[PDB]
RNA sequence: GGAGCCUCGGUUGGCCUCGGAUAGCCGGUCCCCCGGGGGUCCGGUGCGGAGAGCCCUUCGUCCCGGGAAACGGGGCGGCCGGAAAGGGGGCCGCCCUCUCGCCCGUCACGCACCGCACGUUCGUGGGGAACCUGGCGCUAAACCAUUCGUAGACGACC
């Protein structure tokens, strides 16, 4: 019952519209890969759009003014958070459903995560214009996790190639053994044809 | 690279609109988005339809880009369209989806039962070729 | 020995922008997304199944700690998958967001 | 309207919440990035400041006026006693900071170190360690540390080690010792942890820890002053005599 | 005028009103292209105003009729006469497209003016939809299309029904 | 408008053996082997022809911008083929007025020194690219070779040094002192 | 590790995971080269080694037959793999256990509660009180007061 997100390749504000709006409807959602995720437009704009919100504090207390998050689940955070009724009780009670991550944790690295095609860069951009990943972005503006996450998103990445790599190898048994049992399986395969389910 | 080439006598499906699971073929490219399209024998009639609305197949035929349904009809049935087409492995992923749509609730029953056993067969098998394959190997 | 109604989620009452009307409720069903989808449930029975402190009798059983709020699918609302529902009393709105139940048995089947 | 005359700003904002510091003892923010490349080491000590005094020396900087000359150099004593290693502590790099992974300690830790567990040491029965110390005579507890270890060795990457002072040597009023982990910059993790671990219980010089004709930080806390006014937290300008309420 | 939906072609005729002066007025055809054959009858007066002294006080509509396009099934290229206005002065403009009908036409260079030149629908005034063949084409974004042995793929695919199924689990493929 | 198709081939010659991975291209023959990568450029790279004489790229429904990518595939791609069969000769002179501009390069042509610039005190230690190889010629006095395959990493190392020989604060006109790119060229003729 | 009494509630089959490309992919064969990767060839691609999907499927039983199972079904001890916010995941012996489990068919039975609602779950849920029963356990600290003066308006701090 838990969308598990995968912010690879999804454009920041398209996905935030759609995760807010399940999370507003009792919908437990975890936006994993938040450096994956990436803006529309040139890098240096982009930049420069996030450099003139840090210039934005309480000119008498900073200590109270607007928390300029650096690290990018706290700025997909952050955008989700202006799409929500964050001041009244439902506000609140929305986001807590909402778990933002870098990278992908031990509690979700071994779930399958979802895409959201609605809101995914090679759907919605035209193949000429720039786009600016939002892990660089964060990097650049005071992120201090890049080359961490960088390893232990990599770590994983080879963890998951051995269970890939045992797992095409326990269906191609699969796939052999019916060729081994096709005389006492004859009767179950028509059925599951004359119904389209083995065409 | 492309393999599918948008020209004078592909024959194509047709996605959404009034005429979709159907076949027909590109008479003459109209537009940069639009192209004109008849399928004789197919209850199709000769119009328009942009390129949004249809999904090229890999089935060509010859005429000259501006023939009328009478040529082309003499093309779709010597090239035989209709009969390869049913035979290829898209049209029979085509009609198994429908199979599966019109599934009756007894039928249901009956496509239950028939899961469990050929999953009580192959997972009983692969069981055997895993105590085999360690044996192989030890 | 199985569930016997449709998922779905109470998402508001029928509101303008700046009125809202709590004697209608917004639903959304898991599945349909379309208004064309929404012709088989026009009409079902419609229940808010919650749970309070004190007991309640039940019809057919002994007294438990639930209670319903009965109502029914009027129209088709929206686009997409939305629909209109009208409850014997109008919903809390502690309800918001939660699961109510759509049954079967008005059918026209 | 503006200001005439320009002025720089009193004080600095880089310190800014000028508070009385949460800790008595200095501690230090950052460590010195490692390299695998030198040999194992301690980067910090723990010292007491003595006094100060007078240096006479001959200046050997090609180019001054005051160069082969004697000058008087004001010099400050840090005493520092050597410090007993009682423990190791592992750190796991996460997305999230540095998350600290394990702690072993020593069979047997002196009662100065003892001291810090306690904010009462004459009503407490002195029962820390006590059970830890009865977790080296169990070889279902050897087992144990052992496991402890070679876990650091493949998800530890910076080991800090637990060193402690010794009051009893200093002249000072308190017996109370001093805690502080001390980050061990060398070579690999391995070597890292296999010297840690043998250097425990064991007394520690600085001349481990410095050189002479070195240069090194000092963190501590300030001298403090109690509660003043603007003209003494900031030095800003008396007003004239002639003011009111106050000046 | 609002060009709205697809246009059609009407063929209007009119004349002024029987009078003891004159006898019986000449006949003048238009051709207009209005949404509603209700649009073009008060369209026509606009034009004929402007050629004539008849105003819709003094003339008489003698035949409201739509005419239809004389091969539908063929594609043809034509040749368009405009008169829009700008901002700051108005200009005379040869437009030339592909269509079907000549209403189809009209319609795709109503879109296309409003589109390339932000003139809305009362700021043109077309005056002369022309068949014209294969060699007599001048702009080049329609002569293009004149090939017998046209061959073109369909390029990067934007995924319609990106919402049905609104949350996948595998990449959509863009290569058909 | 979008022109439905633009394209434009490349013969190449038989010493060369071109093998293209999708869409980014990889180049050998006898100076070494070149790479490139374009897969920010998104046209179609076909590879016709038996035995491989000529390679086309292509570029359906493209506007003007997109059109002007088409070519400098083409320009890029012949490149590669100079920089493996022929290589790449950037030849350099120091120009002077007073200071003899005294270079010498370390590490058999890979980084630069530059001592005695208009009589200044600074070494201008230039690193070279990966893949350069610079030497002072013979029989030439003032002179500073370049060598290599990938004309953007021959050319590019010489723009340091023409850059990093530039007079500051003073009328550029008048002091034409530093180095200047004189030549660009092939190793070998053919 | 046993039953009951309060209180807070929401839910009402699970999906155990390549990376990623999108003017390109996916799976096999390995005829092939260097210690896993490349190349090759054969297949699939409006993805069917398809989430438009999969898996599990629940009325309970009792005799008998057919197909499937024998390596299976269920159990007490050990062992390894696991650290980004770490499975009650898997391997071996074990006394017992069964041709029962699933699919086709027979035999008959299980309040057939007399047309009617909160039914069917996760559920030994969370929390808090009292009681059961045994075992294995465990016998501290904090604050005040006092003292210090590296501290201090009083608190605080050493």
């Amino acid at each position: 019952q838990v969308l598990v997100l995968d912010g690879r390749g999804h454009l920041l504000g398209r996905l935030a519209a759609i995760v807010a709006k399940q999370v507003l409807l009792g919908r437990k959602v975890v936006v994993v890969r938040c450096e994956g995720i990436n803006i529309s437009g040139n890098f240096y704009r982009n930049k420069l759009k996030y450099l003139a919100f840090l210039r934005k504090r309480m000119n008498t207390n900073p200590s109270r003014g607007p928390y300029h998050f650096r690290a990018p689940s706290r700025i997909f955070w952050r955008t989700v958070r202006g799409m929500l009724p964050h001041k009244t009780k439902r506000g609140q009670a929305a986001l807590d459903r909402l778990k933002v991550f870098d990278g992908i944790p031990p509690p979700y690295d071994k779930k399958k995560r979802m895409v959201v095609p609605a809101a995914l860069k090679v759907v919605r951009l035209k193949p000429t214009r720039k786009f600016a990943y939002l892990g660089r972005l964060a990097h650049e503006v005071g992120w201090k996790y890049q080359a961490v996450t960088a390893t232990l998103e990599e770590k994983r990445k080879e963890k998951a190639k051995i269970h890939y790599r045992k797992k095409k190898q326990l269906m191609r048994l699969r796939k052999q053994a019916e060729k081994n049992v096709e005389k006492k399986i004859s009767k179950f395969t028509d059925v599951l044809k004359t119904h389209g389910l083995l065409v | 690279v492309f393999r599918r080439f948008v020209e004078v006598g592909r024959v194509a499906y047709v996605s959404f609109g009034p005429h979709a699971g159907k076949l027909v073929a590109i008479v003459d490219v109209i537009d940069q988005n639009r192209a004109l399209v008849d399928g004789p024998c197919t209850r199709v009639r000769r119009q328009a339809m942009p390129f949004k609305c249809m999904q090229l197949t890999d089935f060509i035929l010859k005429f000259p880009h501006s023939a009328r349904q009478k040529y082309v009809r003499k093309a779709w049935e010597k090239a035989d369209i209709n009969t390869k087409w049913a035979a290829t492995r898209w049209a029979k992923k085509i009609e198994a989806r429908e199979r599966k749509a019109k599934m009756t609730d007894f039928d249901r029953y009956k496509v239950m039962k028939a899961k469990k056993m050929r999953n009580r067969i192959i997972k009983n098998e692969v069981k055997k070729l895993q105590r085999a394959a360690l044996l192989k190997a030890s | 020995s199985g569930r016997l109604w449709c998922k779905a989620i109470f998402a508001g009452y029928k509101r303008g922008l700046r009125n809202q009307r709590e004697h209608t409720a917004l639903l959304k069903i898991e599945g349909v997304y379309a208004r064309d989808e929404t012709e088989f449930y026009l009409g079902k029975r419609c229940a808010y199944v919650y749970k309070a402190k004190n007991n309640t009798v039940t019809p057919g059983g002994k007294p438990n700690k639930t209670r319903v709020i009965w109502g029914k699918v009027t129209r088709a609302h929206g686009n997409s998958g939305m629909v209109r529902a009208k409850f014997r009393s109008n919903l809390p709105a502690k309800a918001i967001g939660h699961r109510i139940r759509v049954m079967l048995y008005p059918s026209r089947i | 309207s503006h200001r005439k005359f320009s002025a720089p700003r009193h004080g600095s904002l880089g310190f800014l919440p000028r508070k009385r510091s949460s800790r008595h003892r200095g501690k230090v923010k950052s460590f010195p990035k490692d390299d695998p490349s030198k040999p194992v080491h301690l980067t910090a000590f723990l010292g007491y400041k003595a006094g100060m005094t007078h240096i006479v020396r001959e200046v050997d900087r090609p180019g001054s006026k005051v160069n082969k000359k004697e000058v008087v150099e004001a010099v400050t004593i840090v005493e520092t006693p050597p410090m007993v290693v009682v423990g190791i502590v592992g750190y796991v790099e996460t997305p999230r900071g540095l998350r600290t992974f394990k702690t072993v300690f020593a069979e047997h830790i002196s009662d100065e170190c003892k001291r810090r567990f306690y904010k009462n040491w004459h009503k407490s029965k002195k029962k820390a360690f006590t059970k830890y110390c009865k977790k080296w005579q169990d070889d279902a507890g050897k087992r144990q540390l052992d496991k402890d270890f070679s876990s650091m060795k493949k998800y530890c990457q910076v080991i800090r080690v637990l060193a402690h002072t010794q009051m009893r040597l200093l002249p000072l009023r308190q017996k109370k010792a001093h805690l502080m982990e001390i980050q061990v910059n060398g070579g690999t993790v391995a070597e890292k942890l296999d010297w840690a671990r043998e250097r425990l219980e064991q007394q520690v010089p600085v001349s481990q820890v410095f050189g002479q004709d070195e240069m090194i930080d000092v963190i501590g806390v300030t001298k403090g002053k109690g509660y003043k006014g603007v003209t003494s937290r900031w030095h800003t300008k008396k007003l004239p005599r002639k003011t009111h309420r106050g000046l | 005028m609002k060009a709205s939906g697809t246009l059609r072609e009407y063929k209007v005729v009119g004349r002024c009103l029987p009078t003891p002066k004159c006898r019986t007025p000449p006949l003048y055809r238009m051709r207009i292209f209005a949404p509603n054959h209700v649009v073009a009858k008060s369209r026509f007066w606009y034009f004929v105003s402007q050629l004539k002294k008849m105003k819709k006080s003094s003339g008489e509509i003698v035949y409201c009729g739509q005419v239809f396009e004389k091969s539908p099934l063929r594609v043809k290229n034509f040749g368009i006469w405009l008169r829009y206005d700008s901002r700051s002065g108005t200009h005379n403009m040869y437009r030339e497209y592909r269509d079907l009908t000549t209403a189809g036409a009209v319609t795709q260079c109503y879109r296309d003016m409003g589109a390339r030149h932000r003139a809305r629908a009362h700021s043109i005034q077309i005056m002369k939809v022309e068949e014209i063949a294969a060699s007599k084409c001048r702009r080049p974004a329609v002569k293009q299309f004149h090939d017998s042995k046209i061959k073109f793929p369909l390029p990067h695919r934007v995924l319609r029904r990106q919402h049905k199924p609104r949350f996948t689990t595998k990449r959509p493929n863009t290569f058909f | 408008m979008k022109t439905i198709l633009s394209n434009q081939t490349v013969d190449i010659p038989e010493n060369v053996d071109i093998s293209l991975k999708g869409r980014t291209v990889i180049v050998k023959g006898p100076r070494g082997t070149l790479r490139r990568d374009f897969n920010h450029i998104n046209v179609e790279l076909s590879l016709l022809g038996k035995k491989k004489k000529r390679l086309r790229v292509d570029k359906w429904w493209g506007n003007r911008k997109e059109l002007a990518t088409v070519r400098t595939i083409c320009s890029h791609v012949q490149n590669m083929i100079k920089g493996v069969t022929l290589g790449f000769r950037y030849k350099m002179r120091s120009v002077y007025a007073h200071f003899p501009i005294n270079v010498v390069i370390q590490e058999n042509g890979s980084l630069v020194e530059i001592r005695n610039f208009l009589g200044e005190k600074y070494i201008r230690r230039v690193r070279m690219r990966p893949g350069v190889a610079c030497s002072v010629s013979q029989a030439q006095k003032d002179e500073l070779v370049l060598e290599g395959n990938d004309i953007e990493l021959v050319s590019n190392s010489a723009a340091l040094i023409q850059q990093a020989t530039t007079v500051k604060n003073k009328d550029i006109r008048k002091f034409l002192d530093g180095i200047y790119v004189s030549e660009k060229g092939t190793v070998q003729q053919a």
